[PDB]
């Protein structure tokens, strides 16, 4: 009936965390090669490069992210890292437009932009339905970001060691989800579910996304236009 | 192997 | 006397695989991650990376280089890469501003910008000084043309195999240079020995620039920076 | 090893 004085602090440095490493005026989308409209992978390979560093210093203040062996942050971060991305990228998906608005008639991504970067149509169907969902959710901050800390600490991964303090983790922050929504949310009585099903939803996703990312991967006429980070980050080096 | 995700990490 | 039937052939392709690779208008570069006044070296990165892809077109229609090994191909495009780069260069190079003036104030490399790239004014200095005596020859473009395939042909260097037949492919291109400056060129009776000079010059150049790029390269945070292509170029793998 | 370098070469 009322959230303790700790799960209080994990929402604070969560929502703390979440405003340094997210930019709602996307300023620095400027410094990316520039989107052409495969025309859009230089501007695209930019954007998700520039994003899985911001992941990073998001995990980075997650509470108890810091305490885990580098391998395991590595593991947790490689794994999770487009499903991260997928998620942060709902705050700026509109449903007015069916499209990623980010600030500017050229950091517009709607569906025919995304193809003009490797993947097809056929594939693209399932992540705006995700978007949509996801939007559909109307989450607060605090559910946001306990979402995308929920989502970066989960078990269920290639090559992560410690199996039960990861699990310890995203248990203690599924429990300040659980208890955030009940106290502070009304008509949220099944959301806690349904945000759970979003995590299984982008395990899909990412499945998709590795096999599509393998294609591109193994052109080197594709690949010399990805990042030194997108390649480490989304590699099968162990 | 890793060498951008450990420096980014530290 | 006169150039034969065959030296002509030479300057023909070679000149029409330089009008190939090389855009005097430098169009493609509002395709690079924009200039910043290390600020400069996203921009300074793509800008070398572009031009690798260009000097490897190059290459590709220098009569013989096709007929040689792939390793050799390797070898001698990974160590003459950044003194081809140098040497293409000065076509862009001024001496009323004694900077690189690429169509636009935003692409107009001063000594200034290139220091916001990692590298340090003292090491600078032989660049622009190589740059204003180069100009100062006043080559005819055939006779450039001719010193960057003189210079990607050179035997010394690591990783060459078959030193035989490139020496005999860079000698049959000493000869067409020769033979031009003596027959096409008045005021040139020094000018050969001038250029052979310039090439010497440049592998001084090249270890300054290999010892700065170690630096950078060691560096995750500035390496990430760079591109694959100039990872893969400029890296020690074998 | 040179996997790009290869490619541009071909
Ligand atoms: C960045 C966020 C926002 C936008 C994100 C959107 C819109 C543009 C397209 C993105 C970046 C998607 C692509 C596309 C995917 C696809 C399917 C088939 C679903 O798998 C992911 C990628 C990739 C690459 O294969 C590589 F290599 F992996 F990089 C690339 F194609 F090569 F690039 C996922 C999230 C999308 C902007 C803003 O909200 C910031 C936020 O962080
Ligand atoms: C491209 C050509 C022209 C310009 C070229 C100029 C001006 C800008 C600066 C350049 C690109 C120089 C730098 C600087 C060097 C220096 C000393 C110390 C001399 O070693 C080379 C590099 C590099 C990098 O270390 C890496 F990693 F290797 F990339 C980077 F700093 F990281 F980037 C050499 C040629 C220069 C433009 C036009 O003529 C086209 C032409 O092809």
């Amino acid at each position: 009936h009322m959230l303790s004085d700790e799960q209080m602090q994990i929402i604070n440095s969560l929502v703390e965390a979440h405003h340094k490493t997210y930019d709602d005026s996307y300023s620095d989308f400027v410094r990316f090669r520039p989107p052409v409209r495969l025309s859009m992978l230089p501007h695209l390979a930019d954007l998700v490069s520039y994003s899985i560093q911001k992941v990073i210093g998001f995990a980075k203040m997650i509470p108890g992210f810091r305490d885990l062996t580098a391998e395991d942050q590595i593991a947790l971060l490689k794994s999770s890292a487009i499903e991260i991305i997928m998620l942060r990228s709902n705050q700026s998906f509109s449903l007015e437009d069916m499209s990623w608005s980010c600030g500017g008639p050229d950091f517009k991504y709607c569906i025919n932009d995304v193809t003009k970067a490797g993947h097809t149509l056929e594939l693209l169907e399932p992540l705006v339905k995700f978007q949509v969902g996801l939007k559909k959710l109307k989450l607060h901050e605090e559910e946001h970001v306990l979402l995308m800390a929920i989502c970066l600490l989960s078990p269920d991964r290639p090559g992560v060691q410690d199996h039960v303090r990861i699990e310890a983790l995203q248990d203690r922050l599924c429990d300040v989800l659980q208890a955030y929504i009940r106290i502070q949310h009304p008509g949220g009585r099944l959301l806690y579910a349904k945000m759970i099903q979003k995590l299984a939803d982008l395990r899909s996703l990412n499945e998709e996304h590795s096999k599509q990312y393998r294609s591109l991967s193994f052109q080197p006429e594709h690949s010399m236009q990805l990042t030194p980070l997108v390649l480490e980050v989304f590699g099968s080096e162990v | 192997k890793h060498k951008i995700l450990h420096r980014l990490l530290q």
